C-alpha cells in the first residue's frame, strides 16, 4: 500500500480542484508504482503487510502473482529459499534484489489450500518435508521423529 | 444413580505398585526400631 | 435406554467418554420413533380443530403479555413456545409452506400428524421406517400426478375477475373477516391485479401496503389506488387538500447545504459574518425559488427541514410534508409517476408527479393526522387500509388478506384449480388405492396407510361442522366412486349440495401439490430419525 | 451461471426493471454514496463561494464516478461496498440496475 | 391427545395451554368480570371509582369513565384484555359509550356461555349473532332524526346530547351550567373538529360552578421585564423564530481570528444582527409578539424599549391556539411585512385565576378557541370534571360532524331487541335461541341503567318492552321518578354514531372472543 | 406547625379519603389561606353525620342533594349575618390580622406583625381599585438569629448576595444598574479561537483584552453609576477578576451571581430597567435610590438593603428573624396566613364575627 | 454501608477556574436517566423514569420541551450526527427505539425488531448502533 | 408412557451391562488362579486384614450390588 507518514496524515483541502483531484492522483500514483515494479519483470509479489484494494486491483491488471505473509519468520525464510532481499519501501527491485523460483502455484492437498515455491534443482537454501497422516498425533509423532 | 458393580467405597489396586507398597510398608516398620537393637541402644518415649 | 452407556469399565477404573455423560440423555429405536410420532400428533391434533370455516381460532400470548387471537397456522405455531425437537419440525413446516403458498399452513400439519399417525401402526407390525418412507413417497407421487389430472384452469383476465373472486372467498372463508367476505376478496384480487407483471411474472408484494387503524368498521376497510402516509402537512396553516396536485418528491434536507468531509468554514472578519448571514438567506430563498420554479403544487422531503423553510413554503401556496420514510418516498414515486430529485439544482417539471388528490384524515377524537395520495393517472402501487374496533381484528384482518393476496399470486403463477372442501384429498386417496391394488403386496401397506392419511382433512371439515365424520366421508366417497365427479366433497356450511363445484369452493392446485409433497417429505425426514441426544 | 439473494435495497430501488436481454455486467469494488473523501482529510475554507465550490465539488465527485460506469454501456451494477440511494435514484433514472454489498463469494 | 396431556412433554418451562373447556371459562370468567367491574358506574344513578396506583408515585384517580377504569389496571385474563383494548378503541372513536361497549360485550359473552351450556355449537351462536346485528344496525338506521338543517333544533339537540352526556358524570350537579358552556365551546370552533383547540385549564380553589368559558383566551404564559403589561387594540404578531442566541445554520462554521479586537467586532456583528432581525420584526407595527421558543435578555430589552409585549415560550399548541383565536399568520422569516397577516384582538391584560397570574386576550377576532377554566375542591374532582368535559366535547364535536340523533334512556336498545325478536320469531333453528340472546344483552343494559338507581327493574323493562311491541317506538326510562316516558318529550337524545358504534364493536368484540378454543401461552420473561 | 394545610402535607396519609381532605385543604390555603383546619373539621364532620344518615337507609344521592340545600342555605345566613367593611378602615384590618395570628405561635408578637402584615399589603397594593392582591409582591427573607420581634418591614429591596468589593459597603445617592452581559473576555455565539504565530501576537492580545475590559468599565462609569448588579452567567464568566479591579478602583460597589427569577422584582422595586448589550447601557436606565448598604446581623450573616427609591413601585420586604429555624419558619407561615387573610377583605368586602359565631348561628 | 459515596466530588473544590460553571440543574429530580451534553452546549437533554425525554437551555435554566410518546421509561438516549437539529434517538425499556425532532416536538421515525441502553449514532449519521444497526435512509 | 416410577434398559445395553458385570466380577479373582497365582489383601475399612487365595472367600467378603455379579458370587 501507499506508504504515509508517520508523524500523523492530515489532507488539508482548500479549493474544490484539490478535492476532485486529491483521489485520483492518489489512485494514479498506485498505478504507476504497480507498474514500476511489474516493468522489471517481477510476477510474484510477497508482502508482509496488509494488501490495500487499490494496489490489488492493479496488480491484477498487470497479472501478478499476491502472497501474503503474517510471519516474519515465513518471510525471511522465503528470502532465504528463493535468494530475494526484503525491501523496506515499495520500490522495485534491482536485479540482485529479485529471487527467482522455477516454479510457483497455488495446490490443495487434501482439503487444506496451500501455495508452494517450488524449485526443480536438487539445492537451496532450505527444504520442506510434507507429512500426510490420518490423525494430527500421528504427524506429530513422525514431525518429533523428523527432528 | 450410576450402575456400581462394586460398591461405590470399594478401591482396587494391582500390580508392581502393591510389592512395593508392601515393601516399602516393611522397611518403615523395621526403620521405626532400628536404633533400638544392641547394648548401645538409646530408649523412646511413646 | 437413557442418558446413553454406564459402565465404569470392568476392571473398576473410570470410563469416561463424552464429556458430562451423566447430565445428557439418548434415545435409541422404536421408542424414539414413537416419541417423536406421539409429540407430532399432539401438535396435528390441537391444529386440527381450526381447519374449514367452522374452525375456531386460537388465543395466542407471548412473553409480553401480548394477545393475538389468530386463526393462521404458521403464526400460530410460530408464536407456540414448544421444546420438542419435534415440534421445531413441525412448525417450520409450517413456515415453509406459509413461505411458498401462504395459503394451506394448517392443512400441511394435520396432513402430517395423520401420516405418522398410520406409520405408527404399521411400524408395529414389523415395517422398516424406510419402506414407510417410500410407500409413502410412491403415494405422493401418485397423488400429484392425480391432481393434475383433474384440475381444472381459470381465466385471468382483468376484465373478468369472478374466478378469481370465488378463490379468495374461498382462502377467506376460514378467517374472522367472513362478514365482510365479498368486498375483502373484491379489494384482495384488485390489488394483486393492479401490481403484477402480466407475462405470468412474479408480484412484488413490496408494492403492496398493508396498513391498518382502530376505529371505525371492518367494513370501511378499502383499497386506495395510491399511498396513505402516516405524515401530515408540516405547517399548520397549510391547506388540508390540494387537488391536481404536481407532486415534487425530495430528499434533500430544506436546510443550508453542509458537506460530508470534515469541514470548517472560518470567519476572520465582520464582513465575513455578515456574507455567511446573507449566504444563508440566499440559500433559503433560492431553493424555495427553485422549488416553485417546475410549477409544483406540493412538496415530499424524507429528511425535514427547519423554520425558515417552513414559513417560506406557507408563504408561496407551496403544501408540503417532512419526514416521510424511505419506503414510502419509493411508492409515491412510483404511485404519482414523478422521479426522485436528490437536490433542488436537478429538481425540473419532467420529473414531478402527478396526484388527482392529496387530503389530510383525520381519525375522531384522537389528533392522529394520515395522509392521502390517490387519483394517481396509472399508479402501479396500492395500500389496503384497514379499520376494526381493535387491534387485535385489525391483525387478523392484516394475515387474512395476505393469506388471499398470496392466493391471487399463486393463481398468477399457475392458473389451474382444484375444488376444495376436501373433494381433491378424497379422489387423490381414491387413486393411491386403486393403485395400491396393482401394487405388490409389501409397499401396498404404506400405500394404504397414506389413503387413510389423506382422508382426514375431509374427516375434520366434518367434525368440525358437526357431521359424524366417518359416515359423511363414506357416503361422499361411495358418491364419488359411483358417479365421475372428483368435485364432491364436505357441505361444511350446509348449503344443501356436496358439490363443490357448484358452491365454487376453490383451491389453487399449486397449494395442494405443495402440501402434500412438504408433508410427506417432513414425514420422510421424522421417519429416518432413530436417535436423540439432549443434554 | 450464478444466482444470489437480493442485499438490502435502497429507496428508489422498485422503479429499476429487473429483466434484461443482453446486460453487461459491471463487477465493482466501489462505494458509490456521498460520504467524506478520507478519514484524515479535513477541508478549511473562508469564504461562502468556496463552501458552496466543495458542496458541489462532493456532488460532483458522485456525479462523476457515476456517469463513469454509465458510460460504459453497462445495464448491471454489482459492487462489493455499499451503493447509497442518491446512486440507487440515478441508476434507476436510467433504466439501470444496481446491487450494493453483494458478499464477495 | 393434547398438547399438554400427553407422556411426551412439548412446551417449555413455564408455557401452557388451555383446552376447550379451560379456555372458554377462562375468556368467559374474565369477561365477566371486566363486565361487572365497569357495570355499576353506568346510568345517571352510576357511582365512581378509586384507582390506587401501587407504584412510587402512587397517584390517586377517582373516575367514572369506563375507558380510564379499565386502561389502569392489571389485567393478565387475556378476554379481559381484548375487552379493555375494546373501550380504549371506542373511546378513540367517540368520546363516551366506553361503558356501555363493555357491559354490552360482557352481558353476551355470558349469553353465549349458557348457550354452550346448552349444548349449541358457537358457529351457530356467531351466525345468529351477525344476523341479529345486521337487524338491529338496520332498525337504529331506521330510527335516526336528523335535525342539522334547522338551526334552533339543532341547538336544542346540541343541548340534550350533552346534558345526556354529563347526566352520569360528577359534573351532573351543575348539569345545565356545564352544558351550557360545553355547548359554546363546541360552537365556538366554526364547524372544525379540532378538539385540540379548546383548552381546558384546571386551577384548584373555588366552587365547581365558577368554572366558566372565558369569552377570549387565556395563556398561561410571562411578559418581558421592561414591557407594557397592558395593550388595547393588540396588533399580534405570532411567529417561530428561534430569538435567541441565533445562530448561523452554517455548522462548521467558526471564529478563527489573531486578535481579541476582532472578536470583540465579531461579537458586535452578532448583536447588530440581532437588533436587525428586532427592526425587521417591529417594521411589521404590532403591538404584541408570541414567539413559539424562548426569547433572550437583548431582544427582550429590545422589545420593552420598542413598548411592544413579547411573550416567550408558547408551545407548538399555544401559537396554534393563538393563531385560531386571533387569525394571525405563524411566521418564521420577516422579509415580507405585507405577505404576513396580524392577529388582533380589544385587549390584553394580566388576570388573577385564585394565586396565578395568566394572561387574558379579549375582543378575539375569530375566537376559533377556547379556554375553560375549572375550579374544584379537591384535584381529583378537577380531573374527573375534565375528563366529563372531554366526553361532552367529543360527543358535540361528532354530532356537529354527523346530525343524525337516536334517543337514549334505554329506547335504542328497547328497539333494537325488539327488532332482532322479530327476526328471531321468523327464524328456524337455534339461531333463533342465538338470536333471542343477543336480544336479552340488549335490553339488559337498561336493566342494569335501571338497577343503578335501585328502581324496579323487572318491571320497568317489561313496561319498556310490551311499550315497544306495541308501536311506542320512543318509550324509554325516566330516571327523574322511576317511570317510562316519551324520549323526545324529556329532551334525552344521544348521538347516533356513538350508539352504532356501541352496537358493532360490542358485537364484533364477542364474536372475536367467542371464536377461541384453545389459550397457549409462553414462558413469561419475569 | 399550627398550619392545617402544613400538618396535613407533611403527614403522609395513605387512605384515599385522607388524601382529598389533603387536597381540599390546599385549595382552601390557595382560594382564602386561613380557614384551613376548620374546613377539614367540616368535612369529618359532615360524612360522620352520613354515617347515621347511612344507617337509617337514605340513599347517597339524596343527602348530597340535601347537603347542597343546606350549603346554599348556608351562604345566605352567612351572607346576610356579615358587614361590608372599607380598605381605609385601619382598625378592622389589623382586628383581622390579629385574630388570624391568634392561633399561631407568634402571639405575643402580634402587637408588631399585625400593623406590619396590614402596611405590606397596603403598600403594593392600590386600595381604590384593587381588586385582587397577588402576594408575590411581598418577599419574606428569614435570617436565623435575633428574636421575633427583630423582624423588619423594609421598604426597598433586600438582597442575600455578598458585595465582592471589599472597602466599599455603604453607598450613599446610589445609582443601582441592572447588568445582563458579563464583564469578560469577549466570547461570541459562535466557536472562537484566537490563533497566535508570532511572539508579538501574545502580549497584543493580552493588551487588547485589558483595552477591552476597561473600556467596558469605563462605559458604565460614565453614566454615574455607583452600584452595580450583574445577573448570574454560565457559559461565560460573569465578573472577571481584572473587570472587579477596575470596577473596585472606580468605586462602584459589585453585586453578582443575582438571580434570573428575581430580575422581574428587583425592576419593580427600585425602577431599574435591565441593560443586555453595553451600548444601550445610558443613565436613564439607572435606578436612582436614597441608601444601599450591607448590614451585618451580629455575627449571623449580612444583608444588602437598598433603602428609600425614587420610584417605589408596589414591592414591600419582609425580613424575618428567630431563635432557631423551626420557629422562623412558623413565623413565615403565620405572616403569610395574616397576609392571605388581608387579601381576602381585599377581594371580598365583608366582615364576620369569630369565635365560632358564625357556627352556632349556621346549626341553629 | 450502603452508600460509601456520600463524600462524592460534590464539593469540586478549585481556585475558580472557570470550570465552575456546572449548572446541575436537578430540578426535576426522580432519576436523571441521561444527562447527556448536547455537541452545541446550549442544550441538555435529560430522561426521566416517567417515560419522557425533557430537553432544557443551560442559560435560561427553562425546560424547552418534555418528550412523551415512549411506551415505557428511556433508559438511554443519544445525539444528532453533528449538531442537524439535534434529531435524537431515545431508547427505553419498551424495546422501542424512535427518533424525535424539536423543529416539530415529534417523533420522526421508530425502529421494533430487537431493553435498548446503548444507543450510538454511526459517524456519517445515516445509520446508528441500537445494542443491532437500524439506517435511516432505509427505515 | 409406562409410567412406572424406575429406571428401565432393554435391548444389547442390559446385555451388554450383564456382561460387563460377569466380566468385571471374573476380572476380580482371575489373577488368583494356578501355582503361579498370587493371594489377595483385603482391607475392611475398619482395619481388619484377610490375606487369601479362595476364591469364595473373596466373593463373599466383597460388597456387590449389581445382580449378575450377585449370581456369579452365589455360584
Ligand atoms: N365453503 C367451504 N366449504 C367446504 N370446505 C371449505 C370451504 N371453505 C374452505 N374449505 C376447506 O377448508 C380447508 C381449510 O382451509 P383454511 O382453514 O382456510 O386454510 P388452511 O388450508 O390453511 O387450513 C380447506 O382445505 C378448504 O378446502
Ligand atoms: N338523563 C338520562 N335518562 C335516562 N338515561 C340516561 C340519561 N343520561 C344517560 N342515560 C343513559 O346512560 C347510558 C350510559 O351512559 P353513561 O353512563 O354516561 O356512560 P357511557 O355512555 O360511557 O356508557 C347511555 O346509554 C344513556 O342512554
Ligand atoms: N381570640 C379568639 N377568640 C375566640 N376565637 C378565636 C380567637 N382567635 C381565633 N379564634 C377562632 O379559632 C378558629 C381557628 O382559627 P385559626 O386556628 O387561626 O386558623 P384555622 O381556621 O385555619 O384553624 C377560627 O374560626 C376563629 O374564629
Ligand atoms: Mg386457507
Ligand atoms: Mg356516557
Ligand atoms: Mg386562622
Amino acid at each position: 500500500d501507499g506508504m504515509i507518514t508517520e508523524t500523523k496524515g492530515t489532507v488539508l483541502i482548500k479549493t474544490a480542484e484539490e478535492l476532485m483531484n486529491f483521489s485520483k492522483g492518489e489512485e494514479n500514483l498506485m498505478d504507476a508504482q504497480v507498474k514500476a515494479i511489474a516493468d522489471t519483470g517481477a510476477n510474484v509479489v510477497v508482502t508482509g503487510g496488509k494488501v490495500a484494494d487499490m494496489a490489488l486491483h492493479y496488480a491484477n491488471k498487470y497479472n501478478i502473482m499476491l502472497v501474503r505473509l503474517n510471519s516474519k519468520w515465513d518471510l525471511r525464510r522465503l528470502c532465504k529459499t528463493v535468494g530475494a532481499t526484503a525491501l523496506p519501501r515499495l520500490t522495485p527491485p534491482v536485479l540482485e534484489e529479485m529471487g527467482h523460483c522455477d516454479s510457483v502455484y497455488l495446490s490443495e492437498v487434501g482439503d487444506t489450500q496451500v501455495v508452494v515455491f517450488k524449485h526443480e534443482k536438487e539445492d537451496g537454501a532450505i527444504s520442506t518435508i510434507v507429512l500426510r497422516g490420518s490423525t494430527d498425533n500421528l504427524m506429530d509423532d513422525i514431525e518429533r521423529a523428523v527432528d | 444413580r450410576p450402575v456400581l458393580v462394586l460398591s461405590q467405597n470399594t478401591k482396587r489396586e494391582s500390580g508392581r505398585k502393591v510389592q512395593s507398597g508392601n515393601i516399602n510398608a516393611a522397611k518403615t516398620i523395621a526403620d521405626i526400631i532400628r536404633t533400638c537393637l544392641g547394648p548401645k541402644s538409646m530408649m523412646k518415649m511413646l | 435406554a437413557s442418558m446413553g452407556t454406564l459402565a465404569f469399565d470392568e476392571y473398576g477404573r473410570p470410563f469416561l467418554i463424552i464429556k458430562d455423560q451423566d447430565r445428557k440423555s439418548r434415545l435409541m429405536g422404536l421408542e424414539a420413533l414413537k416419541s417423536h410420532i406421539m409429540a407430532a400428533k399432539a401438535v396435528a391434533n390441537t391444529m386440527r380443530t381450526s381447519l374449514g370455516p367452522n374452525g375456531l381460532d386460537k388465543m395466542m400470548v407471548d412473553k409480553d403479555g401480548d394477545v393475538t387471537v389468530t386463526n393462521d397456522g404458521a403464526t400460530i405455531l410460530s408464536m407456540m413456545d414448544v421444546d420438542h425437537q419435534i415440534a421445531k419440525l413441525m412448525v417450520e413446516l409450517s413456515k415453509s409452506q406459509d413461505d411458498e403458498i401462504g395459503d394451506g399452513t394448517t392443512g400441511v400439519v394435520v396432513l402430517a400428524g395423520a401420516l405418522l399417525e398410520e406409520a405408527e401402526q404399521l411400524l408395529d407390525r414389523g415395517i422398516h421406517p424406510i419402506r414407510i418412507a417410500d410407500g409413502y413417497e410412491q403415494a405422493a407421487r401418485v397423488a400429484i400426478e392425480h391432481l393434475d389430472k383433474i384440475s381444472d384452469s381459470v381465466l385471468v383476465d382483468i376484465k373478468d375477475t369472478e374466478p378469481l373472486i370465488q378463490t379468495a372467498k374461498t382462502t377467506l372463508g376460514s378467517k374472522v373477516v367472513n362478514s365482510c367476505h365479498r368486498q375483502m376478496a373484491e379489494i384482495a384480487v384488485n390489488a394483486v391485479l393492479t401490481v403484477a407483471d402480466m407475462e405470468r411474472r412474479d408480484v412484488d408484494f413490496e408494492l403492496i401496503k398493508v396498513e391498518g387503524k382502530v376505529g371505525g368498521r371492518l367494513e370501511d376497510t378499502k383499497l386506495i389506488k395510491g399511498v396513505i402516509v402516516d405524515k401530515d402537512f408540516s405547517h399548520p396553516q397549510m391547506p388540508k387538500k390540494v387537488e391536481d396536485a404536481k407532486i415534487a418528491i425530495l430528499t434533500c434536507p430544506f436546510e443550508p447545504p453542509k458537506p460530508k468531509t470534515k469541514h470548517k468554514l472560518d470567519v476572520t472578519s465582520v464582513e465575513d459574518y455578515k456574507a455567511l448571514q446573507k449566504y444563508e438567506k440566499e440559500k433559503f430563498e433560492e431553493m424555495i425559488q427553485q422549488i416553485k420554479e417546475t410549477g409544483a403544487n406540493l412538496a415530499i422531503c424524507q429528511w425535514g427541514f427547519d423554520d425558515e423553510a417552513n414559513h417560506l413554503l406557507l408563504q408561496n401556496n407551496l403544501p408540503a410534508v417532512r419526514w416521510v420514510g424511505g419506503p414510502e418516498i419509493e411508492l409515491i414515486a412510483i404511485a404519482t409517476g414523478g422521479r426522485i430529485v436528490p437536490r433542488f439544482s436537478e429538481l425540473t417539471a419532467e420529473k414531478l408527479g402527478f396526484a388527482g388528490l392529496v387530503q389530510e384524515i383525520s381519525f375522531g377524537t384522537t389528533k392522529d393526522k394520515m395522509l392521502v395520495i390517490e387519483q394517481c393517472k396509472n399508479s402501479r402501487a396500492v395500500t389496503i387500509f384497514i379499520r376494526g374496533g381493535n387491534k387485535m381484528i385489525i391483525e387478523e384482518a392484516k394475515r387474512s388478506l395476505h393469506d388471499a393476496l398470496c392466493v391471487i399470486r399463486n393463481l398468477i403463477r399457475d392458473n389451474r384449480v382444484v375444488y376444495g372442501g376436501g373433494a381433491a384429498e378424497i379422489s387423490c386417496a381414491l387413486a393411491v388405492s386403486q393403485e395400491a391394488d396393482k401394487c405388490p403386496t409389501l409397499e401396498q401397506y404404506a400405500m394404504r396407510a397414506f389413503a387413510d392419511a389423506l382422508e382426514v382433512i375431509p374427516m375434520a371439515l366434518s367434525e368440525n361442522s358437526g357431521m359424524n365424520p366417518i359416515q359423511t366421508m363414506t357416503e361422499v366417497r361411495a358418491r364419488q366412486v359411483k358417479e365421475m365427479n372428483p368435485a364432491l366433497g364436505i357441505d361444511c356450511l350446509h348449503k344443501g349440495t356436496n358439490d363443490m363445484k357448484q358452491q365454487h369452493v376453490i383451491e389453487t392446485l399449486i397449494g395442494k401439490k405443495q402440501q402434500i409433497s412438504l408433508a410427506t417429505q417432513m414425514v420422510r425426514m421424522i421417519l429416518k430419525i432413530d436417535d436423540i441426544r439432549k443434554p | 451461471g450464478v444466482a444470489f439473494k437480493k442485499t438490502f435495497s435502497y429507496a428508489g430501488f422498485e422503479m429499476q426493471p429487473k429483466k434484461y436481454h443482453n446486460p453487461k455486467i459491471a463487477l465493482l469494488n466501489v462505494e458509490l454514496e456521498l460520504k467524506a473523501e478520507k478519514d484524515n482529510a479535513e477541508i478549511r475554507v473562508h469564504t461562502v463561494e468556496d463552501y458552496q465550490a466543495i458542496v458541489d465539488a462532493e456532488w460532483n465527485i458522485l456525479y462523476d464516478k457515476l456517469e463513469k460506469i454509465h458510460h460504459s454501456g453497462a445495464k448491471v451494477v454489482l459492487s462489493k461496498l455499499p451503493i447509497g440511494d442518491v446512486a440507487t435514484q440515478y441508476f434507476a433514472d436510467r433504466d439501470m440496475f444496481c446491487a450494493g454489498r453483494v458478499p464477495e463469494e | 391427545a393434547s398438547l399438554s396431556l400427553a407422556p411426551v412433554n412439548i412446551f417449555k418451562a413455564g408455557a401452557d395451554e388451555e383446552r376447550a373447556e379451560t379456555a372458554r371459562l377462562t375468556s368467559f370468567i374474565g369477561a365477566i368480570a371486566i363486565g361487572d367491574l365497569v357495570k355499576s358506574t353506568l346510568g345517571p344513578k352510576g357511582m365512581d371509582k378509586i384507582l390506587l396506583s401501587s407504584g412510587r408515585d402512587a397517584s390517586l384517580m377517582v373516575t367514572n369513565d369506563g375507558a380510564t377504569i379499565l386502561k389502569n389496571i392489571g389485567v393478565d385474563n387475556p378476554a379481559a384484555k381484548v375487552l379493555v383494548d375494546m373501550s380504549r378503541v371506542q373511546d378513540d372513536e367517540v368520546g363516551d359509550g366506553t361503558t356501555s361497549v363493555t357491559v354490552l360485550a360482557a352481558e353476551l359473552l355470558r349469553e353465549a356461555e349458557s348457550l354452550i351450556a346448552k349444548k349449541i355449537h358457537p358457529q351457530t351462536i356467531i351466525a345468529g349473532w351477525r344476523e341479529a346485528t345486521k337487524a338491529a344496525r338496520e332498525a337504529l338506521l331506521s330510527s335516526a332524526v336528523d335535525h342539522g338543517s334547522d338551526e334552533v333544533k339543532f341547538r336544542q339537540d346540541l343541548m340534550n346530547i350533552a346534558g345526556t352526556t354529563l347526566s352520569s358524570k360528577l359534573l351532573t350537579h351543575h348539569k345545565d351550567h356545564f352544558t351550557k358552556l360545553a355547548v359554546e365551546a363546541v360552537l365556538r370552533l366554526k364547524g372544525s373538529g379540532n378538539l385540540e383547540a379548546i383548552h381546558i385549564i384546571k386551577k384548584l380553589g373555588g366552587s365547581l360552578a365558577d368554572s366558566y368559558l372565558d369569552e377570549g383566551f387565556l395563556l398561561d404564559k410571562k411578559i418581558g421585564v421592561n414591557q407594557p403589561k397592558r395593550i388595547e387594540n393588540a396588533k399580534i404578531l405570532i411567529a417561530n423564530t428561534g430569538m435567541d442566541t441565533d445562530k448561523i445554520k452554517i455548522f462548521g462554521s467558526r471564529v478563527r481570528v489573531d486578535s481579541t479586537a476582532k472578536v470583540a467586532e465579531i461579537e458586535h456583528a452578532e448583536k447588530e444582527k440581532m437588533k436587525e432581525k428586532v427592526e425587521r420584526i417591529l417594521k411589521h407595527g404590532i403591538n404584541c409578539f408570541i414567539n413559539r421558543q424562548l426569547i433572550y435578555n437583548y431582544p427582550e430589552q429590545l422589545f420593552g424599549a420598542a413598548g411592544v409585549m413579547a411573550i416567550e415560550h408558547a408551545d407548538f399548541a399555544g401559537v396554534e391556539r393563538l393563531a385560531l383565536v386571533t387569525g394571525g399568520e405563524i411566521a418564521s422569516t420577516f422579509d415580507h411585512p405585507e405577505l404576513v397577516k396580524l392577529g388582533s384582538c380589544k385587549l390584553i391584560e394580566e388576570v388573577m385565576i385564585g394565586e396565578d397570574k395568566l394572561i387574558h386576550f379579549s375582543g378575539v377576532a375569530l375566537g376559533e378557541a377556547c379556554t375553560i377554566v375549572l375550579r374544584g375542591a379537591t384535584q381529583q374532582i378537577l380531573d374527573e370534571a375534565e375528563r366529563s368535559l372531554h366526553d361532552a366535547l367529543c360527543v358535540l364535536a361528532q354530532t356537529v360532524k354527523d346530525s343524525r340523533t337516536v334517543y337514549g334512556g334505554g329506547c335504542s336498545e328497547m328497539l333494537m331487541a325488539h327488532a332482532v325478536t322479530q327476526l328471531a320469531n321468523r327464524t328456524p333453528g337455534k339461531e333463533a335461541v342465538a338470536m333471542e340472546s343477543y336480544a336479552k344483552a340488549l335490553r339488559m343494559l337498561p336493566t342494569i341503567i335501571a338497577d343503578n338507581a335501585g328502581y324496579d327493574s323487572a318491571d320497568l323493562v317489561a313496561q319498556l318492552r310490551a311499550a315497544h311491541s306495541e308501536g311506542n317506538t320512543t318509550a324509554g326510562l325516566d330516571m327523574r321518578e322511576g317511570t317510562i316516558g316519551d324520549m323526545a318529550i324529556l329532551g334525552i337524545t344521544e348521538s347516533f354514531q356513538v350508539k352504532r358504534q356501541v352496537l358493532l364493536s360490542a358485537a364484533e368484540a364477542a364474536e372475536v372472543i367467542l371464536r377461541v378454543d384453545n389459550i397457549i401461552k409462553a414462558a413469561p420473561r419475569k | 406547625t399550627n398550619d392545617g394545610a402544613t400538618i396535613l402535607k407533611q403527614m403522609q396519609v395513605l387512605h384515599p379519603a385522607a388524601r382529598m381532605l389533603v387536597e381540599l385543604s390546599k385549595a382552601q390555603d390557595i382560594e382564602a389561606g386561613d380557614g384551613t383546619t376548620s374546613v377539614v373539621i367540616i368535612a369529618g364532620s359532615l360524612l360522620d353525620s352520613c354515617t347515621k344518615l347511612l344507617q337509617k337507609g337514605i340513599h347517597p344521592t339524596i343527602i348530597s342533594e340535601s347537603f347542597q340545600k343546606a350549603l346554599e342555605k348556608g351562604i345566605e345566613i352567612l351572607t346576610d349575618m356579615s358587614r361590608p367593611v372599607e380598605l381605609s378602615d385601619r382598625e378592622t384590618l389589623l382586628n383581622s390580622a390579629t385574630t388570624s395570628l391568634n392561633s399561631k405561635v407568634v402571639s405575643q408578637y402580634s402587637s408588631l406583625l399585625s400593623p406590619m402584615s396590614v402596611n405590606a399589603v397596603m403598600k403594593v397594593i392600590d386600595p381604590a381599585t384593587a381588586t385582587s392582591v397577588d402576594l408575590r409582591d411581598i418577599k419574606i427573607v428569614k435570617k436565623l438569629g435575633g428574636t421575633i420581634d427583630d423582624c423588619e418591614l423594609v421598604e426597598g429591596l433586600v438582597l442575600t448576595q455578598k458585595v465582592s468589593n471589599s472597602g466599599i459597603t455603604r453607598v450613599e445617592k446610589a445609582k443601582i444598574g441592572l447588568i445582563q452581559f458579563c464583564l469578560s473576555a469577549p466570547k461570541t455565539d459562535m466557536d472562537n479561537q484566537i490563533v497566535v504565530s508570532d511572539y508579538a501576537q501574545m502580549d497584543r492580545v493580552l493588551r487588547e483584552e485589558r483595552a477591552y475590559i476597561l473600556n467596558l468599565v469605563k462605559q458604565i462609569k460614565k453614566t454615574g453609576c455607583n452600584v452595580l448588579l450583574i445577573q448570574k452567567s454560565i457559559l461565560r464568566d460573569a465578573l472577571s477578576d481584572l473587570a472587579l479591579h477596575f470596577l473596585n478602583k472606580m468605586k462602584i460597589m459589585v453585586i453578582k451571581d443575582i438571580e434570573r427569577e428575581d430580575i422581574e422584582f428587583i425592576c419593580k422595586t427600585i425602577g431599574t430597567k435591565p441593560v443586555a448589550h453595553i451600548d444601550q447601557f445610558t443613565a436613564d436606565m439607572l435606578g436612582s435610590a436614597e441608601l444601599a448598604e450591607e448590614v451585618n446581623l451580629n455575627g449571623s450573616g449580612k444583608l444588602l438593603k437598598i433603602t428609600g427609591c425614587a420610584s417605589p413601585g408596589k414591592t414591600v420586604t419582609i425580613v424575618v428573624r428567630g431563635s432557631n429555624k423551626l420557629v422562623i419558619e412558623e413565623a413565615e407561615r403565620s405572616i403569610h396566613d395574616a397576609l392571605c387573610v388581608i387579601r381576602c377583605l381585599v377581594k371580598k368586602r365583608a366582615l364576620i364575627a369569630g369565635g365560632g359565631a358564625p357556627e352556632i348561628e349556621l346549626a341553629l | 454501608l450502603d452508600n460509601k459515596c456520600s463524600v462524592y466530588p460534590l464539593t469540586f473544590d478549585k481556585n475558580e477556574n472557570m470550570a465552575a460553571k456546572k449548572k446541575s440543574v436537578a430540578m426535576h429530580t426522580n432519576y436523571l436517566s441521561a444527562c447527556s451534553f448536547t455537541n452545541s452546549d446550549m442544550q441538555i437533554l435529560t430522561a426521566s423514569g416517567d417515560g419522557t425525554c425533557a430537553l432544557w437551555d443551560v442559560e435560561s435554566g427553562q425546560l424547552l420541551q418534555s418528550f412523551h410518546g415512549h411506551g415505557a421509561d428511556v433508559l438511554c438516549l443519544d445525539l444528532a450526527p453533528s449538531e442537524t437539529g439535534n434529531t435524537f434517538v431515545s431508547g427505553g425499556c419498551d424495546k422501542k427505539a424512535m427518533v424525535w425532532d424539536m423543529r416539530s416536538g415529534q417523533c420522526v421515525q421508530a425502529f421494533e425488531t430487537h431493553d435498548i441502553n446503548s444507543v450510538r449514532y454511526y459517524p456519517s449519521g445515516d445509520a446508528f448502533a441500537s445494542g443491532r444497526l437500524y439506517d435511516l435512509r432505509a427505515d | 408412557p409406562l409410567s412406572v416410577f424406575g429406571d428401565r434398559s432393554t435391548g444389547e445395553t442390559i446385555r451388554s451391562q450383564n456382561v460387563m458385570a460377569a466380566a468385571s466380577i471374573a476380572n476380580i479373582v482371575k489373577s488368583s488362579l494356578g501355582p503361579v497365582g498370587l493371594d489377595k489383601m483385603l482391607v475392611d475399612d475398619i482395619g481388619d486384614v484377610t490375606i487369601t487365595n479362595d476364591g469364595a472367600t473373596i466373593l463373599k467378603l466383597l460388597e456387590v450390588e449389581h445382580p449378575a455379579a450377585k449370581v456369579l458370587c452365589e455360584l
